């Protein structure tokens, strides 16, 4: 499985052990949508580590009725024993409209990161490949430093 | 009935009465089925009084809730009342599973000591090497069956074990 | 015969119909159910390597035919369907049962007993929420997954076929299904064993002799 | 029966009484597949009761809600009665999964301890060969190895 969007300058089919048959289109199809969802999400929360500390925290409340505020919910891995719970279930309802709204059955557009988004989409299919794998290469790195930033927040105690 | 199994060097075929003489094939069959399984469960018993001697009763419990621990229980004819009554019931539901897993009767292949129990592995196409197995078998069964006897008799009269 | 219209139920020539759900067709169902029952999966040595079904539970589906004319006692399929979801959810519940005790997660109120964890949590205010979206979540995964049609025994999906498979299974050469879904399948009798076991010994305490110190 | 593998350099067909009677060629391979499991169950066993003293024990709990830990359980024959139940059971359910997975009847890969580890493997036949052997002996070395171990911690106090 080669010309997939995955070899990148200073590495090639990086598979100590991936891809354990070298084959099984569905799996790798199925590994694609994974990988692509972990690196917009990891990019989206390292995102998110990186913003508070940098760009104070919100100035509203986050919640009037159980009277927390912005800046009295710590940033890291605290913070989910601090918003409250409700807004924790209102995150999953829109993580649930934004999973289930578009189909991502293998073989539709969705098990290949095609949620029609565009955006910061391109015109040539060659930049359509730099977007793409910039996309990719960016949400790997995400993954790692986003892990990194949970055990960093885990061991030492705080955000940083 | 005197080329089967059994028959042997010290004596020849043993009939001091009548039984057997008459033919009765099935009520052979039936008799060595019988002698067969008394043997097995009497060397287990001939076993299951030299061990707790020799080397000793069982490191551990045997009644985690009682505490019975094993080595309080007595040797013999005394172990009886000492054994917990669901350990008894547990033996013996062991022992009447193994009767009713297998389904001794005429002609099936439980009815002559195959209790589908294929462990003292002994190997196809070399027979003349599983008879002599199974003759001693037979040998030490009828041993350990009138050792087994003897030795309720001496825990009776000696009034312990040994 | 009698004409098209007025055919319901017990009327000479009515076919057969199964429309439970507003919203789609009317099914047709054929009796089955035993010739299923004949070449379905189970039936291990346990039992003597036929099929134990005692009481007659898979036929009373043909028997519909004969009483009413209605589908009022499930296919086979249904069974089977059943017994998969039972496993499963008794599996589970039994992990749960022995993990509670020594476990906590959430901000859940600290229960380690099974039986008053379920209704703590609803008291909750931190714990109705996280039961609101198990609950959502489940409905989700269970309707997705509607079988009900298998109560008729056309369910278009072998029992227990939801779209979950993160492994290679069901897609390797090796790895035969057929002995996959009889452990599966007995494996979940056994839970569902010993989940009522769990609820004789907290009901009847010393029933089952292993878990007389357990809730 | 002097080329079926073992026979190796020390002495030679060690048999003072066994394989005598008629040879029996497949009474001879269900003794070496035994062999061979037995080989195995020692290496690891001997392995597992020797590494407790070059490396300490786990660093860990293996049984968090009974608050054991693998370094308050004593090594060797001593465990038996430490390691949790439930522990002894998911271990000896392992090892059914291991005799129970593969056929291991007369006549199939499993009856010549043909498994599909492969780990240690090779592809000159020689080689093959030579390794195999190679893991008879160090079977049958663990074998009285892991017998000695159990009995020095039977009639001593502890292990060694
Ligand atoms: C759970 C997270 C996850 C998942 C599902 C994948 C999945 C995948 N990665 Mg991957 N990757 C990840 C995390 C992940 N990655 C992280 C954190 C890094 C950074 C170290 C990488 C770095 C990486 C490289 C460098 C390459 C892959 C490649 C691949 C694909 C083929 C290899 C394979 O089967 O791996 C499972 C596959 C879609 C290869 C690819 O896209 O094919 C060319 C490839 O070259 N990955
Ligand atoms: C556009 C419609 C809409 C509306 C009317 C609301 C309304 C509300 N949201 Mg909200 N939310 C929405 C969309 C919406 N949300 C979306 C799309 C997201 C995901 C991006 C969120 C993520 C979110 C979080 C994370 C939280 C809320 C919370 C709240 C409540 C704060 C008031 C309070 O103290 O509890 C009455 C309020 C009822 C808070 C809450 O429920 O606190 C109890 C909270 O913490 N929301
Ligand atoms: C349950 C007991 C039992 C049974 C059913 C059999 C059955 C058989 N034996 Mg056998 N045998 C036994 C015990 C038994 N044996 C013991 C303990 C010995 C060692 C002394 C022998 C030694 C022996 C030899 C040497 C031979 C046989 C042979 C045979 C077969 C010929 C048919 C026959 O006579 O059996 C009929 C079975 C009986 C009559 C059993 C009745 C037991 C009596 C009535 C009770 C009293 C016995 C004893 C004295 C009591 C002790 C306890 C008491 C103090 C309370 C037959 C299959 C022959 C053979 O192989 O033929 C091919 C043969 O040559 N047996
Ligand atoms: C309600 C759960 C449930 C359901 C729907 C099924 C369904 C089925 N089982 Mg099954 N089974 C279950 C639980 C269940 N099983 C449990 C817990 C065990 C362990 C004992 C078994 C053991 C078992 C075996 C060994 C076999 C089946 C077979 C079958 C199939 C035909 C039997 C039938 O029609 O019964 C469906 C109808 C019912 C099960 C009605 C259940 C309602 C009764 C009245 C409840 C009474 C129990 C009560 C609580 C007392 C508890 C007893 C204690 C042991 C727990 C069918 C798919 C056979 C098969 O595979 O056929 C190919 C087969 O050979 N089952
Ligand atoms: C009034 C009864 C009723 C009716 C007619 C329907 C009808 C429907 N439901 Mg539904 N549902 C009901 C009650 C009902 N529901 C209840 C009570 C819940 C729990 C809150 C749900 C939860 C639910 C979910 C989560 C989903 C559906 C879906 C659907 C649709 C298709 C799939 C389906 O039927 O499987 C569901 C079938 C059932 C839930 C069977 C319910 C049978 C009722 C409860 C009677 C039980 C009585 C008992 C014997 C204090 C002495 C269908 C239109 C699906 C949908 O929207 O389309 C994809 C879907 O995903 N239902
Ligand atoms: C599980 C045990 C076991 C088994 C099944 C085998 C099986 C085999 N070995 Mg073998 N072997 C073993 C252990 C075993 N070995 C050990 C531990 C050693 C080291 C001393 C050897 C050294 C050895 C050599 C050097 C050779 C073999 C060979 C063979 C093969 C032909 C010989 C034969 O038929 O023996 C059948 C198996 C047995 C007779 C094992 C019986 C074990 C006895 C009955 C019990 C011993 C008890 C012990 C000494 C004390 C334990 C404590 C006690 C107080 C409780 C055969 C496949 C030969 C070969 O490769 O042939 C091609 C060959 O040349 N073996
Ligand atoms: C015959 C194989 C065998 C058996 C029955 C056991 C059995 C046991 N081992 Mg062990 N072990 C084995 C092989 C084996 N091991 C091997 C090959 C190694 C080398 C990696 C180890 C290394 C090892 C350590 C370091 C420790 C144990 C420990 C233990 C005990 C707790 C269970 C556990 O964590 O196991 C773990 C078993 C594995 C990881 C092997 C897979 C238990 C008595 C623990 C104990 O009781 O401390 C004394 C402990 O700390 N084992
Ligand atoms: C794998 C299934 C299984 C379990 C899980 C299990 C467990 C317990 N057995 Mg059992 N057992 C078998 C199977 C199992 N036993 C088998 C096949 C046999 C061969 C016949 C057998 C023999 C005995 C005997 C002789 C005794 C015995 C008892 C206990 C006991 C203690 C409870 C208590 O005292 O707390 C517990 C927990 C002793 C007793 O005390 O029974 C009240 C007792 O004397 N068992
Ligand atoms: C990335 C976004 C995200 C975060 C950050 C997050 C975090 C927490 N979730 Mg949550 N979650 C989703 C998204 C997120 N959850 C999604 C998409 C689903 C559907 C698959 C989902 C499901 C559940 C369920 C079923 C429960 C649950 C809860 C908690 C909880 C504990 C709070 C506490 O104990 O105070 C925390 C911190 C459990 C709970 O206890 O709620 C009272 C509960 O039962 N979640
Ligand atoms: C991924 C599947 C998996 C899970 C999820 C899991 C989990 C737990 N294992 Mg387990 N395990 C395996 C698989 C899994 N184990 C495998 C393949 C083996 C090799 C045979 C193995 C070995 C042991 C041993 C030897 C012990 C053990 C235990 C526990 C335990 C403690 C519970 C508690 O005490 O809190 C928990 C939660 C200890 C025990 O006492 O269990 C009651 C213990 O002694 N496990
Ligand atoms: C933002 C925010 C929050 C958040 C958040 C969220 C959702 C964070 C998300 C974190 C996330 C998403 C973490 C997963 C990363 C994926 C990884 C690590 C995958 C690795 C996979 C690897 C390293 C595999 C590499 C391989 O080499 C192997 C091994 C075999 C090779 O052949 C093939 C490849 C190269 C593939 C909180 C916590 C809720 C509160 C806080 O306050 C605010």
């Amino acid at each position: 499985f080669e010309n997939e969007l995955g070899v990148q300058a200073p590495t090639g089919f990086f598979d100590p052990l991936g891809l354990s048959s070298d084959g099984s289109i569905d799996n790798f199809k199925r590994r694609r949508a994974s990988e692509i969802k972990h690196g917009r999400v990891a990019m989206l929360a390292t995102m998110g580590y990186m913003t508070p500390e940098i760009t104070g925290k919100f100035p509203g409340y986050l919640s009037y009725s159980q009277s927390i505020k912005f800046a009295d919910v710590p940033n890291g891995l605290a913070a989910m024993s601090k918003v409250p719970v409700l807004g924790w279930a209102q995150v999953a309802a829109y993580g649930a409209v934004c999973e289930l709204s578009q189909d991502q059955s293998p073989g539709t557009p969705g098990a290949a990161g095609d949620f029609g988004f565009k955006v910061i989409t391109s015109e040539d299919e060659e930049t359509l490949k730099r977007k793409l794998n910039s996309e990719l290469a960016n949400g790997r790195l995400a993954m790692m430093a986003i892990i990194g930033l949970f055990f960093q927040d885990g061991l030492t105690g705080g955000a940083y | 009935f005197e080329n089967e199994r059994g028959v042997q060097a010290p004596v020849g075929y043993w009939d001091p009465l009548g039984f057997a003489r008459d033919g009765n094939v099935a009520l052979f069959k039936i008799r060595r089925a019988t002698e067969i399984k008394h043997g097995r469960i009497s060397m287990l018993a001939a076993m299951g009084y030299i061990t707790p001697e020799v080397t000793g009763k069982f490191p551990g419990y045997l009644s985690p809730s009682m505490g019975l621990k094993f080595a309080d229980i007595p040797n013999g004819l005394a172990a009886i009342s000492k054994v917990p009554g669901y350990g008894w019931a547990q033996i013996l539901g062991w022992m009447a599973f193994c009767e009713i897993s297998v389904d001794q009767s005429p002609g099936k292949p439980g009815a002559a000591g195959d209790m589908g129990f294929k462990a003292f592995k002994v190997t196809a196409d070399a027979p003349e090497t599983t008879e002599k197995k199974l003759a001693s078998e037979l040998a030490n069964g009828r041993l350990a069956m009138m050792a087994i006897i003897g030795m309720f008799f001496q825990d009776g009269l000696t009034g312990s074990a040994w | 015969a009698h004409p098209k219209h007025m055919l319901v139920a017990g009327v000479r020539g009515y076919e057969m119909e199964w429309q439970p759900i507003p919203g789609d067709a009317v099914k047709y169902p054929k009796p089955n159910s035993e010739e299923m029952f004949k070449t379905m999966i189970g039936a291990d040595v346990e039992t003597g390597g036929e099929a134990w079904d005692p009481l007659g539970f898979h036929k009373l589906f043909d028997r519909n035919f004969d009483f009413n004319m209605l589908p009022v006692y499930p296919h086979v399929q249904w069974l089977r369907e059943a017994e998969i979801k039972h496993g499963r959810v008794c599996m589970l519940a039994f992990i749960g049962c022995f993990a509670q005790a020594g476990y906590h997660i959430g901000s859940y109120p600290v229960q380690p007993d099974w039986s008053k964890a379920l209704a703590e949590c609803y008291a909750s205010p931190t714990g109705a929420v996280g039961l609101f979206q198990i609950s959502v979540l489940i409905g989700w995964i269970e309707g997705k997954n509607y079988n009900g049609d298998a109560w008729v025994g056309m369910s278009e999906k072998e029992p227990g076929d939801l779209g979950f498979d993160p492994a290679g299974f069901t897609k390797n050469p090796d790895f035969d299904l057929k002995k996959a879904q009889l452990q599966e399948i007995k494996n979940g009798r056994l839970a569902m064993v010993g989940c009522a076991s769990i609820a004789a010994n907290h009901f009847i305490p010393g029933s089952v002799p292993l878990l007389t110190g357990f809730y | 029966f002097e080329s079926e593998l073992g026979a190796q350099a020390p002495l030679g067909f060690f048999d003072p009484l066994k394989l005598t009677g008629d040879g029996s060629v497949e009474a001879f391979k269900r003794r070496r597949q035994s062999e061979i499991k037995h080989g195995r169950i020692s290496m690891l066993a001997a392995m597992g009761y020797m590494t407790p003293e070059i490396t300490g024990k786990f660093p860990g709990y293996l049984s968090p809600s009974l608050n054991l830990k693998f370094a308050d359980v004593p090594n060797g024959l001593a465990a038996v009665s430490k390691v949790p139940a439930a522990g002894w059971a998911q271990i000896l359910g392992y090892m059914a999964y291991c005799e129970t997975s593969q056929d291991q009847s007369a006549g199939t890969p499993g009856a010549a301890g043909e498994f599909g580890f492969k780990v240690i493997t090779s592809d000159d036949d020689e080689v093959l060969k030579r390794k195999l052997a190679s893991e008879l002996a160090n079977g049958r070395l663990a074998m009285m190895a892991i017998i000695g171990m159990f009995y020095q911690d039977g009639l001593t106090g502890s292990a060694w």
